[PDB]
């Protein structure tokens, strides 16, 4: 019920046309996502406002990061949606968040898709000495987590 | 195009006066002619070899039925390529 | 001429 | 006498450290180069908006 | 007509003294009014933004990106005219910023005389890495080498 009023009060903000209201609405929707688990409504909310953002210059470098949730928010999902997505999102890769932001994500997957959670777990720990980590975020990574060793022994 | 008004001396606003014209065939068609090529654009010069082979022969495959006299200018694409002839 | 280096390293990647 | 020597010899290279490692300070390097300007530019443009 | 919607609404805002949204809606009219066809309109607008705004604190370093934006309006001008500004403009060499005003321009300018469109593109080369390009420049380096391409073959 409170993302019901998060998702419906940003369905009034844009009733008034303020399109950052409702970004800031439907993070909290998409969010607490993570934590309700929807990964899959995850990556189908913040799509539509990262491409929002690469209209905008005053919002352009969040924007990256913006598809890095769209991107990471798996459940265990190898679609490359995670490796497209970031596609979509017209980039030079050379830039200087998207080593944190895009390489990064191409390299966790790299690890899923290997089988393998060693280098999967040493690239996490690469990323947190140049970027800390939160809760939400250091959640859905080791909710990924759990999904290459919930197939490799069993 | 730009060749062809740089060989006919032309500058667009002058009037010219345009006839149609017809060839004598059995003594004008044309069955060997050489003609002296090279890079159109000097800013795309490469070192590559091209054959001519395939050259004359996408030059008959393009240019076939084309009024052509001595000293004209033209173009040659070969590969999307400027070449001037 | 090797500790020169760490300092390279070191005092660079602190800045 | 009637000597003529006339000769050669080789080089002893300095251990100039003799091994890649020196990269990882290249490295820092290359990210402060990398890292520093988009702060700049969102810097100038958060200062238009 | 929308353009000139900005036009009369900006004529308003002078007549308000919120030169503000007269110098805003004036650089909504000649981002799109240069790309389109207009290059002296455009000028007009980025030297009347620069020049009040070097007079405030608030304006005189957006200043930097209008000037420079009065600079590169040309019309297939072979000569200075961007360079023209800046030997009006004031660069103040100390201040690096104006290298994104000018020194793109110091280089690439000799280079579009001095028979060097090859040499056009390392320009954007790396001012792509250390500023991200836009539409409006893309596709203004995409228009200022027509103005290229209609001295050699256009």
């Amino acid at each position: 019920k409170a993302i019901a009023h998060y998702e419906q009060s940003a369905d009034y903000y844009k009733g008034e046309e303020s399109n950052s209201s409702a970004n800031k609405c439907l993070l909290k929707v998409a969010g607490y996502a993570a934590q309700l688990e929807q990964y899959q409504k995850a990556i189908d909310i913040y799509e539509q406002v990262g491409t929002s953002a690469m209209d905008s210059p005053l919002l352009k470098y969040s924007a990256k990061d913006y598809f890095f949730k769209a991107a990471l928010c798996h459940f265990c999902i190898d679609m490359l949606n995670a490796k497209l997505a970031v596609q979509k999102y017209e980039e030079l890769f050379p830039a200087f968040s998207d080593s944190r932001e895009c390489k990064l994500m191409k390299k966790l997957l790299e690890a899923h898709e290997e089988q393998n959670v060693d280098s999967y777990t040493e690239s996490v720990k690469e990323y947190d000495s140049i970027s800390r980590l939160d809760q939400w975020l250091t959640t859905m990574l080791l909710r990924i987590k759990k999904t290459i060793q919930g197939d490799e022994e069993d | 195009s730009l060749p062809q008004r740089k060989w006919a001396g032309l500058s667009i606003g002058q009037e010219i006066e345009v006839a149609l014209y017809s060839f004598d065939k059995a003594k004008q068609c044309i069955g060997t002619m050489t003609i002296e090529i090279d890079f159109l654009q000097k800013k795309n010069i490469d070192s590559n070899p091209y054959d001519t082979d395939k050259m004359a022969a996408e030059f008959i495959q393009q240019f076939n039925n084309q009024a052509f006299s001595v000293g004209q200018q033209l173009v040659f694409s070969f590969n999307d390529k400027l070449f001037g002839l | 001429a090797l500790s020169e280096i760490e300092t390279r390293h070191s005092e660079i990647i602190k800045l | 006498m009637a000597e003529d020597a006339d000769m050669r010899n080789e080089l002893e290279e300095m251990q100039r450290r003799a091994d890649q490692l020196a990269d990882e300070s290249l490295e820092s390097t290359r990210r402060m180069l990398q890292l520093v300007e988009e702060s700049k530019d969102a810097g100038i443009r958060t200062l238009v908006m």
